[PDB]
């Protein structure tokens, strides 16, 4: 009865969380490197989950109530944006200076969020 | 104007294959993505006369089975002297390349991506060619 | 001197295709740049009679569809035969390269770019011979 | 009503700065690398806006009357200068030595400009 | 139809070969690998009537004896015609390339395993070419 | 079968050449290795009539004496027609690739070792294609 979210699912959605903050602020649209499609028209961006690291020793155990033990691990994702037509180092800019803007985060990534 | 190539052969033999036509779609209902979850559509045809032939050489790349770190791939390809309109994909649309049915040298059967199709404006007469690479294992290619 | 070739041909078809000319201007008024905001300018005409050939072999670069990071992205290219003297860009100057407009492996219609004529100052014949690139779909080249 | 300078209107003055000064000083031909033309008779200078640098943390916060909050972050932006007939090395030394002087400055850079 | 073609020839000598099938199997009871401890199982077979005829250039990775750092190892090749039918190695399966035992320039004999099969399924004449290498000596090939 | 070509011919002048088998021996008393003081052991013998024939392009690994940073060496080829059977190398064995003595470009005569032979074992006739390499002057090859 105590569950949680595993790894599968915060993985997932920080893609997700990328791809709208990028959407909400450049104006541009959006595409992943998970599947290939013909070609947008447009100026796009592009998302890639380039790396990951991780953090060698757990920092917290919870117990369940049986006896089970869930433990947590601290990483870091790194992404690889490219946007390809338009002026694209302006758009990419305003995605770095959205992360200042305490409004606009907190849509996306709100606090206890994890990542 | 070109008489005798405007009809079709009566001493090569030639065969008709199944092709099918390709589209997408986006399926996640909340993704801000264009790709989406991405899925095909398929609507199967005909070509009216096709003739099959391999390629020439014995280049590296050319090879059937291929010797990767993972184990012994697989690889086929052909070329296709045809008197059917088929199209590549289209950038900027929803629209992918067509794909046809042949032979392979495993003994089954498997889908063939076109990649390069050759035409003659000037002339007029109907006759194509065109160069399809084997859809890997496993998968309904790209 | 040359006659037979001095005259049109009367055994295989050719046809007309329509081309356009291009300069470029600059529109910001206050920019110190020769740049500025460039635009070009057109001015239509048509060629006598050529015939269209496409690319004979199958290299990587010469197929249609190609496979990009950011996804199939499309290629074409002629050569093309004609009676009609079409120019290259000149350096220090207003004037860009000719454009002329044929079917392309998709269905439709685009606009190639010339970058290669061949001429024979010494034979008199006005007989040419161009190679052609499809323009980036979406654009209009430069 | 409390309106400002986004980053596109900084980010396009700062090309047309570095054109005006490399033109008024050298007394070449300027080009940029945005688009593309037959090269140009005689000697010229070309322009282009190579890198660009964030530095992470915001250092002010202005806030609107009716509360919106703008941020403004610190960047630098590097050009990449070519020269290419006549005596380019010269051509560009001059370049640099203009900085030095001031009135030439005052012209382009007044004191409280974004650059 | 190709009515010639579709017999047996009667001007050249052609030979008889023999092949062997390969498939793979696991034999380790506790590891947890597809690998475990491979075998190979082995069933004889013959082919109608072929033709063996070597590599036609000398370049370096196709001469007979090579210099590497341990010593002069060995390599042969050959290219044959055939009527009989052999397949490559297929993925996902447990199937593997089939063999044929020829003579070598060392004057022994030694099993060569497909590398390339050609077919042209829309002629209809069962007539194939192939390509082989012969395998590491002291070994049975993978 | 093959009339013609099974008999010798009688329009271009053949000649016969001398040859030398080449085995190898370990002679060191205490040394632990395969190697220990190699020696070659040679039988002489004779190839029944052979043609004998130069490099036909230019290429600079072809050029005879060649130019390095210790001084002008030394370096010469042929392709060779012969009725006798040579062989090249065989690993896990004591035998090395047989060696013919052939003139040079500077005037004298030197040995040549066999690197490639050539066999058409479904033909029958005993035709045979070999490519020589001569050995660095001051040595004995390997």
């Amino acid at each position: 009865p105590l569950d949680f979210t595993n790894s599968d699912v915060v993985m997932g959605a920080l893609t997700k969380a990328v791809g709208r903050l990028c959407l909400d602020v450049t104006g541009y649209d959006v595409v992943e490197a998970d599947e290939t499609i013909p070609k947008p028209e447009g100026p796009y961006i592009l998302v890639d989950l380039s790396l990951l690291t991780p953090l060698d020793w757990a920092t917290n155990e919870v117990v369940d109530e049986d006896g089970v033990v869930h433990t947590a691990h601290n990483y870091t994702a790194s992404y690889t944006l490219t946007a390809y037509r338009g002026k694209p180092h302006w758009a990419l800019s305003r995605v770095h200076q959205a992360f200042g803007l305490p409004f606009l985060r907190e849509k996306y990534f709100p606090t206890g969020s994890p990542y | 104007a070109y008489s005798l190539l405007s009809s079709r052969n009566r001493l090569i033999p030639r065969v008709e294959v199944q092709c099918r036509k390709r589209e997408w779609v986006k399926t996640d209902p909340d993704s801000p993505f264009l790709n989406g979850g991405r899925e095909v559509l398929y609507t199967p045809f005909t070509a009216v006369e096709c003739t099959v032939q391999p390629m020439r050489g014995k280049a590296i790349r050319d090879q059937n089975n291929q010797l990767m770190i993972g184990g012994e791939e697989d690889y086929d390809s052909y070329t296709v002297y045809s008197e059917t309109l088929l199209f590549r994909a289209r950038e900027g649309t929803e629209h992918l390349s067509d794909q046809m049915l042949l032979p392979d040298s495993g003994g089954g059967q498997t889908w063939f991506t076109v990649m390069k199709a050759d035409m003659y404006p000037s002339s007029g007469v109907p006759r194509y060619r065109y160069y399809l690479i084997a859809v890997p294992v496993g998968t309904e290619g790209g």
